[PDB]
């Protein structure tokens, strides 16, 4: 199994500088060899065979290079160590010993399997030894997706391969808002091209001034024109010369590995558009296609070693299941009286009938041996129907659960299963007081140590299968053959209502009645689907027919149909089809975290969503990267290990050379986890100067230097990480004492972007909340920008790469409000100046620039006021808020703003009070102390007004992004109850004009609390 | 009508879903326009309002219910256990609850920890098993090869080299016995801890209902002081 240690040896983080290893020889001798911790296997094999001549049977030992080492890893696996460059410390050994053997099978195959294993954090052989035919089916069938993807990639080589790697980093629309266009000179942009001339990297630069919407091929053409200037060519010779050569070159961003390989307007590339909006001057490097195409590997895809039915609608009986007996259950016979098995049939978390219990039975012996009869008929079962059961204690009369388990009533072959079934059960979540857990994972606990409940399903003298579509289409016409002026107005007004809005049982009938009209308002579909009665086969079969011929909808809307409320496979395939056809890679990348989460809701391993994502990951390596990490981050998790592992296996088997790069990232991350695990456990008492010494000492060693230099940033794999600057590495003074790391940017032209690449590694905290909050903030900004509201946010990078381990991107030239005040020389004042901040900006942006900085601060300040309100981020202070030198403000450190949300001992609801500090208002008003009535402040209030309304106007999208996360694992996004707050902030129950005034009140209420003395800044006396 | 017991002001749906949790199909309450929440098939149905559909037969909301009555409701009042003694027991039932609350968390701190350590041991044992298998194959490799050599040296007078072979052999098997001994001492640690787990579970399942009913009664003592 996967290991919990990152120790170099079982239950030991660091190997002593030298250790004894027992080397079992191929002539059956055993010698003990003292080794360096950091020694390679080649220097270990050399030294062994030398000393092996002292020992008997030295005569049988063939050439040193005829043999391979074997040992047992901390995953209890026989690893054959093919790559002998590897060091003893990096071998992940259980017990310090090696066995010298003759290599056996297909070397190529075995090496790749190891690489796939290491990558996914689980050995491939564990999958081979799994009997579930669904598993082994998935493994074989999914290679269709892999073959398709690999074909696309090597279809129009080598451009296609360069497209997979280095896909264009592009906005979703070419159009520019006016605030962006007005930023251009005259619809034009000044661009700097670069070329590497001499072997020792001598650089020439061409400064073009081109229209913003020129495609890269035209940029290159204009560059050719500038160089062929003064070569006595005719219009014809020149025009011919550009045409011939404009497509023998590609542009690349100087400083990172982004390329402009596709015919999009230059403005549409995110790097350019950023430069435009930042007022910076794009520095692109020009090179020949061969220079890139030659560096591409041209990888090869090995195919792995693993290569009487009655319908359901002709079985007119009531459903019934038999609870036989459990093995045990962990209940005290003192205190607790009796135990029973509660059951229920469910469609998602909607029950399809009444829940049915068994008779009471004494704790000590659980045997029931009775048929439970269920209040629906076998044809009336929907396709996504599930038994959800548990075992309960009974002690007024206080019921509680013990163990629980859920089952798909049809398997993945559409086969309504029958016969005997053992079901090893799961422990209850933390705070779950409910008798049943239908949201929990469907299937049997792979922990066989757990209580095990046997079941019997009714037999029907043949295999029962869910009907074909033809059968279901017919029955729709059997089902039917048996308006007003304010009606159309009414069901227009309930598509505009949000998903979290509550629909009356009248409105459900209303919708169902007018279901044929609804096809003309196709965004109503989600609501109509909630009006369906899924226990009624008659309604379902008709709805299947509507969905089949339903108009596509925006992918932002199709997404809703992938959350927990829409279990039906037909409804889901629709969503996947909408996504297949209308979802840009831009948006797929932007919403990838939710799309990965909702894989967990899928009933079966092989499905349309998985096949869609897997294809996009294997087609676009930017997507694939975060595909891999979002999955890898959860492999520790009992519940999803097997699914995600299986999915990771398919990815890693077809992703190409990137598997190699991903190993380098993984190995680096492992060393960081181990190193920091030490600092957290064994040296938590030791002082922070002593820790620095130890850190330095370990990072110096050659095994660590090799591991953590020359790999790609997981935050952004366009960025290379070169040599470590250990002098700049340090332990930060924050919660969980995270590492601050620093790498040289090894780009030939790094000076034109950034020469140092800084990442915060944080071992200890769950980062999923930060990830999600930042994503939201990004989306908010994307909405604003696209509508032409120029509010600048700063959603810096954050990535969970494991169980409470992740990276944060550092932003340069930025400081907490606190840090800014201390810089200005406090003078020991108990209260901070309040003009200090504005002062700091003036000093930083002198004269010419000044107004631009205030503008940016005003715009950023506005975005975060609105974002912070809507989301209810109450917990802001002078070390959460940060400001860049240019004036841009942003918020950091989320993941604690929900800690005080739940009531307690009746203390009323903790209001999230919208306030803005006086220091910020002063900056907005350029130093005026009457800063509550300036033009600056009105213009600012207006920004906030428009922003608020824009997010409100897109409320459904945010609601759906949160809804998809509910089954994830985050303890703070558990139920639709947790999201509800946003309805209050956006005022979804009121009018638009009432909401604006609500927000206007809330905002004007803030600054009534001005001149609040704040009599001590450290301790808040 | 405002006074009548089954009306619950204008409360959120989380609060409502909480109370309609785990009831028999029939139970109900009204809340704010007026809507009526209800159980049917074990679901929380929503029904707007005087009447539902076309024929608006009724004059007030309190009548409407009572015709469909011909359903046992949730009560704003009915809190089956002077203002002075009740103000005391809130400090007593809330301390009794909060002492168990912190005892449960510490039980969970053990529960979780103990759960992981067990899974670790199970991995370790799998490892030892594979380790030991490898040494056992090394033993059979030594027999295959030393067979032809031990007979040669036995055929010569040379039993100096017999002694050298078997010094290696004795070390190997002595080593095996030590590894088997380590697996065994872990197998007992695993079985000891698995029972420690099973026990920590039994205590949690015994303190789980105690924690619920201590919250139910404590919550209704607050409802008496605010009414
Ligand atoms: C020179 C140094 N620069 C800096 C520091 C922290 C962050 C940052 C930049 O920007 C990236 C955003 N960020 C986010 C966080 N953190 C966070 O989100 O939680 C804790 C804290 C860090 F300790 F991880 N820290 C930073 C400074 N001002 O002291
Ligand atoms: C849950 C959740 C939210 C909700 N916000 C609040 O409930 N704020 C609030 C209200 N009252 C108090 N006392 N404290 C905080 C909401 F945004 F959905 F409304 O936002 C989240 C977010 F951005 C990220 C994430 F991982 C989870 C969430």
């Amino acid at each position: 199994p996967p290991r919990p240690s990152s120790g170099e040896l079982w239950g030991i983080h660091l190997m002593p500088p030298r250790i004894l290893v027992e080397c079992l020889l191929p002539n059956g001798m055993i010698v003990t060899l003292e080794c360096l911790r950091e020694a390679t296997l080649i220097t270990i094999k050399h030294e062994l065979f030398k000393e092996a001549r002292k020992y008997p049977l030295h005569q049988l030992l063939q050439d040193e290079s005829s043999y391979i080492f074997v040992s047992v890893t901390q995953e209890a696996e026989r690893e054959e160590f093919f790559d002998e460059t590897r060091r003893l410390c990096d071998l992940r050994l259980f017990q310090p010993f090696l066995k010298v053997i003759e290599p056996v099978g297909n070397r190529e195959e075995k090496i790749l399997n190891r690489e796939i294993g290491f990558a996914i954090g689980m050995p491939v052989c564990e999958f081979d030894m799994v009997k579930d035919p669904e598993v082994q089916d998935f493994r074989r069938n999914i290679l269709n997706v892999c073959k398709e993807a690999v074909d696309l990639r090597d279809l129009n080589s080598p451009h296609s391969r360069a497209m997979y790697v280095y896909p264009p980093n592009v906005e979703s629309s070419p159009e520019l808002p006016k605030h962006i266009y007005n930023k251009l000179d005259k619809g034009q942009i000044i661009v700097v091209i670069w070329v590497i001339v001499s072997p020792n990297n001598d650089k020439q630069k061409y400064t073009l001034k081109i229209n913003h919407d020129c495609v890269p091929e035209q940029v290159i053409a204009e560059a050719i024109r500038k160089k062929t200037r003064s070569m006595l060519l005719s219009s014809e010779q020149l025009k011919l010369c550009v045409l011939e050569y404009q497509g023998k070159y590609i542009l690349k961003v100087c400083g990172c590995d982004e390329y402009f390989l596709e015919k999009y307007p230059l403005s549409q590339y995110k790097y350019i558009r950023s430069c435009i909006m930042l007022g910076r001057m794009p520095n692109l490097m020009l090179m020949a296609k061969e220079s890139l195409y030659s560096q591409l590997p041209m990888d090869c895809f090995t195919m792995p070693s693993y290569s009487s039915t009655k319908s359901l609608w002709v079985i007119n009986s009531a459903l019934r299941i038999k609870i036989l007996c459990a093995t045990y259950v962990n209940v005290n016979i003192r205190d607790i009286d009796k135990i029973y098995v509660r059951t229920g049939i469910y469609h998602g978390g909607e029950p399809l009938c009444d829940n049915v219990n068994t008779q009471r039975v004494p704790c000590s012996n659980p045997r029931w041996n009775e048929w439970l009869n269920y209040d629906i008929y076998i044809p009336d079962l929907p396709r996504a129907a599930r038994l959800c059961l548990s075992i309960c204690s009974v002690k007024k009369e206080e019921h509680c659960p013990l163990a629980w388990g859920n089952i798909n009533l049809f398997d993945y072959t559409d086969t309504l299963v029958s016969g005997k079934m053992a079901l090893n059960l799961w422990p209850v979540p933390h705070g779950l007081e409910d008798l049943l857990n239908p949201i929990g994972v469907t299937g049997s606990n792979p922990n066989k140590e757990t209580p095990c409940l046997e079941l019997e399903f009714d037999w029907f003298s043949s295999v029962v299968k869910f009907p074909d579509m033809s059968v279901i289409e017919e029955h729709a016409n059997w089902s039917v053959s048996r308006l007003r002026e304010n009606d159309k107005e009414q069901l227009k007004a309930i598509s505009t209502r949000d998903p979290l809005s509550e629909i009356t049982e009248q409105e459900k009938d209303f919708l169902w009645s007018h279901r044929h009209y609804c096809v003309t308002i196709p965004e109503i579909l989600p609501k109509l689907l909630l009006s369906v009665k899924w226990n009624s086969r008659d309604e379902v079969a008709q709805m299947y027919c509507l969905v089949k011929d339903w108009p596509p909808i925006k992918p932002e809307q199709a997404m809703e149909l992938l959350d927990c409320n829409y279990p039906d496979p037909m409804v889901r395939g629709f969503a996947v089809r909408c996504l297949e056809k209308y979802l840009t890679d831009d948006k797929l990348s932007q919403y990838l975290i939710q799309l990965v989460q909702v894989l967990k809701y899928e009933q079966y391993l092989d499905n349309l969503l998985v096949r869609f994502l897997l294809k996009k990951a294997l087609t676009n390596q930017r997507i694939g990267h975060f595909f891999f990490w979002h999955l890898k981050s959860e492999m520790h998790n009992k519940t999803v290990s097997q699914r995600f592992g299986l999915l990771l296996e398919s990815y890693c088997r077809a992703c190409g050379m990137y598997l190699k790069h991903l190993n380098r990232q993984v190995e680096a991350m492992e060393k960081l986890i181990n190193l920091t695990d030490i600092l957290k456990q064994e040296k938590k008492d030791e002082t922070q100067k002593v820790q620095m010494k130890f850190l330095v000492e370990q990072m110096r060693r050659p095994d660590f230097m090799d591991a953590l230099q020359g790999f790609l940033s997981p935050l952004n794999p366009a960025h290379q990480l070169g040599n470590l600057r250990l002098e700049e590495c340090r332990i930060m003074s924050s919660a969980k004492r995270p590492l601050w790391l620093n790498w040289e940017n090894p780009d030939i032209m790094s000076e034109l972007l950034f020469q140092n690449n800084e990442i915060i590694f944080k071992n200890g905290d769950d980062l999923r909340q930060d990830m999600l909050t930042l994503q939201i903030i990004r989306i908010m900004e994307n909405i604003w920008q696209n509508q032409g509201l120029d509010l600048r946010m700063l959603p810096y990078g954050c990535l969970s790469i494991g169980d409470c381990v992740g990276l944060i991107e550092v932003v340069r030239n930025s400081h907490t409000i606190m840090q800014i005040q201390c810089k200005g020389g406090l003078k020991g004042a108990l209260q901070f100046n309040s003009h200090t901040l504005h002062q700091w900006l003036k000093d930083k942006n002198k004269g010419e620039i000044y107004d631009a900085a205030i503008d940016l601060f005003t715009r950023s300040c506005a975005g975060y006021c609105v974002a912070t309100f809507i989301l209810g981020i109450g917990d802001r202070h002078n070390s959460n808020i940060m400001v860049k030198d240019d004036g841009q403000l942003f918020h950091i450190d989320f993941g604690h703003f929900l800690d005080h949300k739940k009531k307690k001992f009746g203390y009323k609801r903790e209001r999230v009070p919208f306030v803005l500090t006086q220091d910020f208002l002063i900056v907005i008003s350029k130093g005026a102390q009457e800063c509550t009535k300036t033009r600056e402040f009105e213009r600012f209030q207006e920004m906030c007004y428009k922003a608020y309304l824009a997010i409100r106007q897109h409320a459904n999208l945010f609601i759906n992004l949160f809804s998809m996360m509910l089954g994830s694992g985050m303890p703070e996004l558990q139920s639709f109850d947790d999201i509800a707050y946003i309805r209050k902030t956006l005022a979804l129950d009121k009018t638009e004009q009432e909401a604006l005034e609500y927000f206007m009140k809330q905002m004007n209420d803030a600054h009534h609390g001005g001149w609040t003395t704040k009599m001590d800044w450290i301790f808040h006396t | 009508l405002q006074d009548a017991e089954w009306y619950w002001g204008d409360i959120s749906r989380e609060e409502v879903n909480e109370k309609l949790r785990d009831t028999a199909d029939g139970t109900f309450l009204v809340r704010d326009d007026y809507t009526l929440t209800l159980r049917k098939g074990g679901n929380n149905k929503l029904i707007k309002i005087y009447g539902f559909s076309d024929p608006l037969t009724f004059s007030s909301v309190v009548e409407l219910i009572n015709h469909y009555r011909n359903l046992y409701p949730v009560s704003k009042y009915q809190q089956d256990q002077n203002i002075e003694a009740v103000g005391k027991k809130l400090h007593e039932y809330n301390t009794q609850f909060q002492e168990k609350s912190r005892e449960y968390d510490r039980l969970y701190e053990e529960y979780t920890r103990t759960s992981q350590e067990i899974q670790m041991k199970r991995t370790a044992i799998e490892a030892f098993n594979e380790t030991i298998k490898i040494f056992e194959e090394q033993c059979q490799t030594q027999e295959r090869y030393s067979k032809e050599y031990i007979e040669k040296f036995k055929r010569e007078g040379n039993e100096k080299e017999i002694q050298r072979i078997m010094h290696n052999y004795d070390k190997l098997k002595s080593r095996i016995s030590e590894i088997i001994d380590s697996r065994r001492r872990l197998e007992e640690d695993l079985k000891k801890q698995a029972a420690e787990y099973r026990e920590i579970d039994k205590r949690m399942n015994s303190i789980k209902p105690d924690l619920i009913q201590l919250r139910k009664t404590r919550d209704q003592y607050l409802m008496w002081l605010t009414q």
